[PDB]
């Protein structure tokens, strides 16, 4: 198995264009990922509310849906809860919150790509590995 | 190592245990007879560093049997005389522990395992409250078995869902 | 607990008889000239 | 008759310990 | 001259409900307009008595004394709610949140260790009618909830356990379950608890008052596989009265 | 006695097999798979997240 | 003389029987009190809370235990690292269901073993030998210390210290690979390169020596005869030993200088056990075994188990599974 | 139990005063060799 | 006789749908637009005799009560079982991943 | 230190060992049944 | 008697590292051990109460308090198995106590974002880890590159302050055996034991 | 039968142990000069 196109084509925005990601800018993503969330979202989980995952299903049934690259992008600027109501960028890593999380500092918008890209390429990489815990170790 | 725990509780074994102590007091008397030793040598050179001191042809011993024998006799209350009986011993210990733990393993083969003391799982099926460090051991062994087999065993096609593998509260 | 009918005196003479065993051994040693 | 068991067998080994101490075949040099 | 944590720590005094100088045998007024609340409740038990079982139906089925063996960590603080003055006058109290129980084990003559789930969980109580202050003869008297002392995670030594765990006994996977069945299927028991506070000490104008309580109520049941105790509970309360 | 051979169904009426014990394990889950392995119920561990359990 | 250097005479006397010193001062009270207190507590010590959640653990042996199971448990959780003695509790019955017997015998025995060390010392010392006994009992000495004591510490709790029971030591054991990999850290795999190494030695050289024994008896008695208390004369040719050894591998394979050869009987399992003892203390300090968990990713990026990855499965049935009703939180901070 | 603590706290010293009292006593010149 | 009540509930609507008396606060997730918010409302004035009772918890916006009817068909209603309400089991019952 | 004059050697001769053993076994076999009961 | 006094040292700096968060601040060291088991019991605390739970009155499975449950001398202090580090102290949870531990009042008002901010790093900085730098637990997967400064400090200061105590054992025996003339062995003429009486 | 369960140790010992006895007592004689 590769690492080809069609794995690294992930859906844009909600409308339904899709982007095809490189396999530079997917390892990029996937540093980006570990250098700023991976201490709460290894594989995919959160270890500080474990409710809530980065699996593609779960990202879809957010408010705005965030299983595409245009709504990944905009929750780092403006991290929202579950349902849209509150704002938590004051608790959760963005860039308008990157003066009290300083590793949001320097990330631009093709790093913010990236990580996106990473979050949505890599369950259909590891399937139900990513999100699904110490269970599927 | 592990399997041996989860599936057969290969640490429970009189066996085993037998050949546990056999490596641990052989480990035991290679660093208290070499210990002994090489602190009760006779001055038989002129240098700090005593090796030297040291010919393949003496007839004489190299160490006083002696006065090692009044320091175990001392610190330990006994203490070897004969160093033939020692050098046997040192054969002896480690080889019958290592016999030992190979009829344990024989055992093992046929699935012979000393898993279980009968009397502790009656009484802890009837009993909710009666906790032994054995009892724990049980339930470690239960969640190997059940977390590793998938895994382990690709043979056997198991597939355990989430929801049947063993997981105390939280973790 | 309900331990095998048998354990004690399964334990008394795996004891015993060897240590009877040897103290006879012993024993007789010990009166020889 | 368990718990009396495991006991006596241990205090057998303690008088052992003793023995084997306090009257042992003393080491003689010859 | 009022203490801190470091002063605190570590001396056991967190354990007690505070106290009110002898001076304090004054009345607080129950305005009947206003509405009033607790702004802290606590309960410091002192003794704990368990009735014994005669094998015999009759006997004197005494409370017998018992030692704690979980040291100083049994007193229930910072228990709030609201204290709504009825239509003849009488106090109750309603019970909303707080550090309601505490587990505690007492031991026995002979070695026993009889655990119960220590609480206030619920508390409904009431005064007597007409009374306008409260004063060193009010007493309020009420209703609680003891849940089961263990929760419905909780695993037996076997796995077994309620909302999770084993159904069986796993180590006897041929012995007849019926004879086990007390043992296999857990049971999360929900009962009545009664308590009697009795206001001593009221501090009129500040509005804190302290007393005695008694408060009767069963000890674990051990999710269903033994009886419960019957468990009398004697110590001191701390009350605070403020308007909401 | 040979109390006969238990045939498992689901609401569905479809045939369920239990997975039998192999030698290896002292204890062993309950779970019961169609003709195909795909797992259908079981007995679970942890209840509150469960989906195959016989009452469902 | 005065009594007190009667009293020192007595103490220092290489013709006691057992030798007392200085050491043995504090090491014969000291280990008087741990032994009588073990003694005691693992027959008759009432069940011990030891996760501090109310839950009893039964370790002796008039509550239901054998000498396989029974142990004397660790004091409880809710007391952490908090020097518990007697007079710190209310009552005997509140001292055991925390735990007490377990720091009692725990500080005795370690303050004890540790004068051991020292008393050893201290009698090669009187009996001019050289000193360095002391210095080989520092590997198990050490070990101990590392699992009474500096495993707690840095877990913060004496709940953590490895009970003092045959099955309390393998729950400890089971634990501790599940939440360190013990097995997948160096230090426990120079341990065991220790002590598998130092049995094999121990049965090399009790072999070779006892293949070269001199001739100086008949059939029918022992070969041991052959051998007399502090005779001057050396039992066995070491020649015959080194010129078999040197031909069984190769001639520079083998000591022949004894001296170099005990030297190296000392050394290996010491130095094997001093590394066993620190990989012990370092995983105090949450520094674990190696992690190769999903190392070995394919070129999509799906992940090929390994043989540890197997391992990592069995590290978790344990992990999931041991204090079953202890954790509240998702991570099993110490 | 206070006067159990007293009670440990006088043993321990007593042995604590033995041991560092003793080995002020003269220790290196017990020994066979040089009794200096 | 004796039997296992989380167990019975299962073989209810409990196991089938989000028991609006009894269910975890986590598997308000399932579906759009529940969690934390309403989903919070939804856990603090339980229990209901209704599910339709859940357009009556005051407060509420026009759009959250669009919600709730939206998803009225995932919702049901049970008796409140103990087991599963007491401890706090509602907010947290020691399930993570 | 100087050994004990008054020790003395013991003997059983060989119609002593099957008279005791004898005397034993027949003890054995009669009180047997009532050990069992 | 510089090995032992240095082995002495070894140990308590080892102690220092792994415990004290004054010399060693938090935000340059990363949380001590004890002060990440407070912090999730902390961030558990905040996440659940924010869903609604009343966090003083609910029962974890055993029966003592989910989050909050008292210390052996009646302080309040979180619960699970954080309980044995109740003694811990930090300048993100010291607004939080009061004069009976922690304030439940103060915990259901008075958290600040920068408290729960705080309280998450440090969950998820735990001095846990592997020797290839894995950070968590032993079961977890490769991601995280993270061992702790505390845990590489007091791990390599506990190795030398060991091997520093058997250094001074080598030296002190050493120089006692040296100074009374038997270093080199016993003297075959004049060896001290044959000169004792027999134990026996 | 429902026998004491103690009958078969009291039994085995009461037979062993003065057999044992008279059986060092004797080998020991025949082993003197
Ligand atoms: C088999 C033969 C063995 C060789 C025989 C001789 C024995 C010596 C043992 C050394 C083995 C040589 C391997 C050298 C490779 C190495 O180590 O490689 C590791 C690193 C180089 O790897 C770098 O390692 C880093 C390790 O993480 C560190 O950095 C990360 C990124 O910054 C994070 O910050 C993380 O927290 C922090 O730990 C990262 O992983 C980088 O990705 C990677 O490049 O070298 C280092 O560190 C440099 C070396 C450190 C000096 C050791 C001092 C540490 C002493 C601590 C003692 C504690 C007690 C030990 C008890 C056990
Ligand atoms: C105190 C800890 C401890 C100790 C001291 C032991 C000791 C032992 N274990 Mg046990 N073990 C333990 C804990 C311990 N165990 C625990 C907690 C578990 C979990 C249940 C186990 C699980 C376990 C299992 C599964 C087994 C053991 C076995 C043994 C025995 C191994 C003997 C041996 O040397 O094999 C080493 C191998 C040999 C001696 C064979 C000969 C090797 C040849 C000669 C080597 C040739 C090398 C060649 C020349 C060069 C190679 C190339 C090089 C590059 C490598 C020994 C008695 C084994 C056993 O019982 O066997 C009977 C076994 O199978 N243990
Ligand atoms: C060699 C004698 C000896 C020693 C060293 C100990 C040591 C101990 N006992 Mg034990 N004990 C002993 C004999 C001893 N015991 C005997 C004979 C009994 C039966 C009466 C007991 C019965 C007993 C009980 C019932 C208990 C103890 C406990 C203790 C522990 C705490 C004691 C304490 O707090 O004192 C306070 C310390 C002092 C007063 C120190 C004064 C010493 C000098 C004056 C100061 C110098 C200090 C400094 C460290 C320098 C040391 C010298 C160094 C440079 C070499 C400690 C490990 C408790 C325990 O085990 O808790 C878990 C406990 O409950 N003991
Ligand atoms: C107090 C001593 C100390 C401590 C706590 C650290 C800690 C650290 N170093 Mg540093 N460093 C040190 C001394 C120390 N170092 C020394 C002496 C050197 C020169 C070699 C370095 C050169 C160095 C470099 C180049 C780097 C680090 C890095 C690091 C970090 C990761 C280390 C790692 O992955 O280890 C891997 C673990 C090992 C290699 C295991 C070593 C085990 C030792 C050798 C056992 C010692 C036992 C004893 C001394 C000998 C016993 C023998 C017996 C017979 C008596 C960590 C913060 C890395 C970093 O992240 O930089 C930002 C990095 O790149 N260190
Ligand atoms: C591989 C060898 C090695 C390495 C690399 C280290 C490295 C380290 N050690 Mg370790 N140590 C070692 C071996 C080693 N050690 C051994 C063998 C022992 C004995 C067992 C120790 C005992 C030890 C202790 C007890 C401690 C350390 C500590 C440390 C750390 C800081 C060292 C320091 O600042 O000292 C101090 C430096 C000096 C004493 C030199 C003089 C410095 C002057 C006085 C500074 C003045 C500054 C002042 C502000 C000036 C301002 C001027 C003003 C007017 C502007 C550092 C990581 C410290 C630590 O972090 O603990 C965890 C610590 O407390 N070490
Ligand atoms: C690990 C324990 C330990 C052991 C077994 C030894 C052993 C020895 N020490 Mg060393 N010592 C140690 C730690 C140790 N030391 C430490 C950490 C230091 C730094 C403070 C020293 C400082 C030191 C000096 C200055 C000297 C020695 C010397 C010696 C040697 C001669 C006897 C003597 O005077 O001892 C003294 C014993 C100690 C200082 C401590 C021993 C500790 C054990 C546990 C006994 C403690 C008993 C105590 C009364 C218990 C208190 C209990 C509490 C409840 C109050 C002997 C080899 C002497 C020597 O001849 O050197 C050439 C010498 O002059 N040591
Ligand atoms: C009722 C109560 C309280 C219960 C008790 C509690 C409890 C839990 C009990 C523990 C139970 C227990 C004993 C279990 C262990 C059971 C176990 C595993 C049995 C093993 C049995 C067995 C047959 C094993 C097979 C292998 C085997 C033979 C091992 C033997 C190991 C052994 C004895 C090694 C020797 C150890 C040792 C300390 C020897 C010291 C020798 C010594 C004095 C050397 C000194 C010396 C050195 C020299 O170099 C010279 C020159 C001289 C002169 C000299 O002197
Ligand atoms: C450094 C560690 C110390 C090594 C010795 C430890 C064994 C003690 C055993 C009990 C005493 C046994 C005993 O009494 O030994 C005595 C023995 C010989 O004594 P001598 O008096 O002849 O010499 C020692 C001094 O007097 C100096 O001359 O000591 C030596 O051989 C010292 C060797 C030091 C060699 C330099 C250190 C390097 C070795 C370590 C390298 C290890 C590699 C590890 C890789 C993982
Ligand atoms: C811990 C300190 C975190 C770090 C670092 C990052 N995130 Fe996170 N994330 C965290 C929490 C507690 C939550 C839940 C917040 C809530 O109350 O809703 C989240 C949530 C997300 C989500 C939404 C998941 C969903 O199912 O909708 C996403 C997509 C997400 N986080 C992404 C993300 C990224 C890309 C990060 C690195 C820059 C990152 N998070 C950091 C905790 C933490
Ligand atoms: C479980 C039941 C076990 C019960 C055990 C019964 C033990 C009985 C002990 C019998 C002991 C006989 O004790 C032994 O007696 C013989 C003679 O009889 C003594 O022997 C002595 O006398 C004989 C004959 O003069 C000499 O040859 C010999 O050299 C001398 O030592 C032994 O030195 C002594 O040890
Ligand atoms: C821990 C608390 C105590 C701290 C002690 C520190 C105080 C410092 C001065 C203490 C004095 C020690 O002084 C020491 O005393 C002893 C006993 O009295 C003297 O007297 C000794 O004489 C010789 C050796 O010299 C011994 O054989 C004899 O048994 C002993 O009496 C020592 O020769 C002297 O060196
Ligand atoms: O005590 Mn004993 O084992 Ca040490 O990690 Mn956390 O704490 Mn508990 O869980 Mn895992
Ligand atoms: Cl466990
Ligand atoms: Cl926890
Ligand atoms: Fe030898």
């Amino acid at each position: 198995a590769e690492l080809t196109p069609e794995v690294l084509t992930v859906p844009l925005n909600s409308e339904g264009k899709t982007i095809t990601l490189t396999e530079k800018q997917y390892l990029e993503g996937k540093r980006l990922f570990q250098y700023a969330c991976a201490s709460c979202h290894v594989g995919g989980i959160t270890k500080t509310n474990p409710s809530l995952d980065l699996r593609t299903e779960t990202l879809a049934l957010a408010t705005p849906p965030r299983d595409n690259i245009e709504g990944l992008v905009d929750y780092m600027k403006n991290p929202t809860t579950y349902d849209g109501e509150q704002e938590i960028a004051e608790v959760h890593p963005s860039l308008r919150s990157a003066d009290i999380f300083p590793k949001m500092r320097n990330l631009t918008e093709k790093d913010l790509v990236a990580i996106a890209g990473h979050i949505l390429v890599e369950p259909k990489i590891l399937g139900d590995k990513w999100g699904g815990g110490k269970v599927y170790y | 190592l592990l399997f041996f725990q989860g599936f057969h509780n290969w640490t429970l074994n009189p066996f085993h245990m037998m050949g546990v102590a056999g490596v641990l007091g052989g480990a035991l008397l290679c660093a208290i007879h070499g210990a002994t030793v090489e602190n009760t040598l006779f001055q038989d050179g002129e240098g700090a560093s005593t090796f030297r001191a040291f010919n393949p042809t003496q007839a004489e011993e190299t160490y006083s049997m002696v006065t090692a024998n009044r320091f175990w006799s001392q610190i330990f209350g006994i203490a070897f005389s004969n160093k033939r009986w020692l050098h046997f011993f040192m054969l002896f210990v480690p080889v019958t522990g290592l016999w030992m733990s190979a009829i344990g393993v024989v055992g093992l083969a046929l699935n012979l395992r000393s898993y279980d003391f009968i009397s502790q799982e009656i009484r802890a099926a009837e009993d909710p409250e009666f906790e032994t460090f054995y009892t724990k051991n049980l339930l470690l062994n239960e969640g190997i078995r059940a977390w590793m087999a998938p895994q382990d065993q690709p043979h056997e096609n198991f597939v355990f869902p989430e929801e049947v593998l063993p997981r105390g509260n939280a973790l | 607990m309900e331990v095998n009918q048998l354990g004690l005196i399964a334990t008394a003479l795996f004891v015993l008889v060897p240590s009877v065993f040897l103290i006879i051994l012993y024993v007789q040693t010990e009166s020889q000239q | 008759m368990e718990t009396i068991t495991y006991v006596f067998i241990f205090a057998c080994i303690i008088a052992l310990f003793f023995f084997a101490i306090f009257f042992r075949e003393p080491p003689r040099i010859t | 001259q009022t203490l801190t944590y470091d002063d605190i720590v570590g001396t056991g005094l967190a354990n007690k409900c505070p106290t009110l100088d002898d001076t304090a045998r004054g009345a607080y007024p129950i305005d009947s307009s206003q509405t009033y609340r607790i702004a802290r409740l606590c309960l410091q038990p002192t003794t704990f008595l368990v009735k014994e079982e005669p094998k015999n139906k009759r006997q004197e089925a005494e409370f017998v004394p018992t030692k704690l063996v979980t040291r100083e960590t049994t007193s229930l603080d910072q228990i709030q709610g609201e204290l709504k003055v009825n239509s003849d006058g009488s106090l109750t109290f309603v019970e909303e949140d707080g550090i309601d129980f505490q587990p505690v084990t007492v031991q026995m003559a002979g070695g026993e260790r009889i655990p119960l789930l220590f609480t206030v969980k619920n508390l409904v109580a009431s005064t007597q009618p007409n009374v306008t202050s409260i004063t060193t003869s009010t007493d309020f008297k009420g209703e609680f909830n003891v849940p089961s002392y263990r929760t419905a995670n909780f695993l037996d030594p076997k796995g077994r356990g309620l909302a999770s765990g084993y159904d069986s006994a796993i180590a006897l996977p041929q012995a007849k379950e019926e004879e086990l069945a007390r043992a296999n299927v857990k049971r999360f028991s929900l009962t009545k608890g009664q308590i009697s506070l009795n206001v001593a000490k009221v501090d009129g104008r500040t509005g804190e008052i302290a007393g005695t309580f008694e408060s009767e109520q069963l000890s674990d049941d051990d999710m269903g596989a033994h009886e419960p105790h019957e468990v009398k509970i004697q110590g001191v309360f701390y009350a605070s009265i403020e308007p909401a | 006695a040979w109390k006969g051979h238990a045939v498992f169904r689901n609401k569905e009426g479809e045939e369920l097999f239990v997975r039998r014990m192999p030698a290896f394990f002292e204890s062993f889950p309950v779970i019961l798979t169609d003709k195909n392995g795909v797992v259908k119920a079981d007995i679970p561990f942890r209840r509150a997240e469960s989906k195959y359990s016989f009452e469902q | 003389a005065n009594l007190w250097e009667r009293f020192c005479n007595w103490v220092t006397s290489t013709d006691n029987r057992l030798y007392v010193g200085w050491f043995g001062v504090i090491m014969i009270p000291t280990l008087l009190a741990a032994t009588i207190c073990f003694v005691i507590a693992f027959i008759a010590a009432p069940p011990v809370d030891i996760d501090g959640i109310r839950e009893p653990v039964s370790g002796s042996l008039l509550y239901g235990n054998n000498i396989i199971t029974g142990a004397v448990v660790p004091s409880s959780n809710a007391i952490g690292l908090h020097f518990y003695p007697i007079w710190e509790a209310a009552s005997l019955d509140e001292w055991l269901y925390n735990g007490g017997p377990y720091q009692l015998i725990i500080f005795h025995f370690l303050l004890g073993a540790s004068c051991y060390m020292g008393r050893q010392w201290e009698l090669s010392y009187r009996l001019g030998m050289r000193p360095w006994i002391c210095v080989a009992y520092s590997a198990p000495l050490a070990s101990a210390f590392a699992v009474f004591l500096i495993y707690p510490i840095g877990q913060g709790s004496f709940s953590d210290g490895m009970p003092l029971g045959i099955s309390g030591t393998f729950n400890f054991m089971i634990v501790f690979q599940a939440e360190h990999n013990i097995l997948m850290h160096p230090f426990h795999q120079l341990g065991v390169a220790g002590v598998f190494g130092g049995a094999l030695f121990c049965a090399m050289h009790g072999s070779l020596v006892t293949s070269s024994l001199i001739r100086e008896t008949t059939e029918t008695e022992s070969a041991n005869y052959g051998y007399k208390f502090g005779q001057e004369e050396e039992t066995y040719n070491i020649v015959a030993a080194h010129g078999y050894f040197g031909r069984l591998i190769f001639q520079y394979a083998s000591f022949n200088n004894s001296r170099s050869l005990h030297f190296f009987l000392a050394a290996w399992p010491v130095v094997g056990v001093w590394f066993a003892a620190l990989g012990i203390s370092t995983m105090a300090f949450n520094l674990n075994g190696f992690n190769f968990n999903h190392s070995v990713i394919d070129a999509k990026g799906n992940v090929i188990n390994t043989w540890a990855d197997i391992i990592n499965r069995a590290n978790l049935g344990m992990e999931v599974m041991h204090e079953r009703n202890a954790h509240n939180f998702p991570l099993d901070l110490a | 139990m206070e006067t159990l603590k007293i009670t440990v706290y006088i043993v321990v010293t007593f042995f604590v005063l033995l041991f560092v009292f003793g080995f002020l006593s003269g220790d290196p010149a017990r020994n066979p060799k040089r009794k200096d | 006789e004796l039997v296992n009540v989380v167990d019975e509930k299962l073989g209810t609507a409990y196991g089938e749908k989000i028991d609006l008396n009894n269910t975890n606060i986590a598997a308000f997730i399932q579906y759009r637009g529940l969690y934390p918010t309403l989903a919070k409302l939804i856990v603090k004035n339980a229990p209901y005799e209704s599910v339709e009772d859940v357009l009556n918890i005051p407060g509420l916006t026009e759009r959250q009560k669009q919600i709730l009817r939206e998803n009225l068909e995932h919702f049901t209603v049970t008796e409140v079982e103990t087991a599963l309400v007491e401890g706090g089991d509602r907010y947290n019952n020691g399930l993570y991943k | 230190m100087e050994p004990n004059p008054n020790r003395q050697p013991v003997e059983l001769n060989r119609t002593s060992l099957y008279l005791g053993l004898l005397l034993i076994l027949v003890l054995a076999l009669l009180f047997s049944s009532y050990f069992f009961n | 008697y510089s090995l032992g006094a240095l082995s002495m040292m070894g140990f308590i700096a080892t102690c220092f590292v792994w415990f004290n968060n004054t010399v060693y601040p938090s935000e340059f060291y990363g949380p001590t051990g004890p002060e990440a088991s407070q912090a999730q019991a902390m961030t558990f605390l905040i996440r659940d109460q924010k869903l609604g739970a009343n966090v003083g009155s609910a029962q974890g499975p055993t029966g003592l308090g989910k989050y909050l449950m008292r210390s052996p001398t009646g302080e309040i202090i979180f619960g699970g198995e954080t309980m044995r580090f109740w003694d811990f102290r930090g300048p993100w949870l010291e607004p939080l106590r009061g004069p009976n531990g922690l304030d439940l009042n103060k915990i259901k008002n008075d958290i600040q974002p920068w408290q729960e901010r705080r309280a998450a790093e440090y969950m998820t900085h735990a001095p846990l880890g592997s020797l290839n730098s894995v950070g968590g637990v032993a079961t977890e997967i490769n991601s995280v590159n993270f061992v702790s400064p505390r845990s590489w400090l007091a791990t390599s200061h506990f190795v030398l302050a060991f091997f520093f105590l058997v250094g001074h054992l080598w030296h002190a025996g050493r120089a006692r055996a040296a100074a009374a003339g038997f270093e080199k062995g016993i003297d075959r003429e004049s060896e001290p034991v044959l000169s004792m009486p027999s134990l026996d």
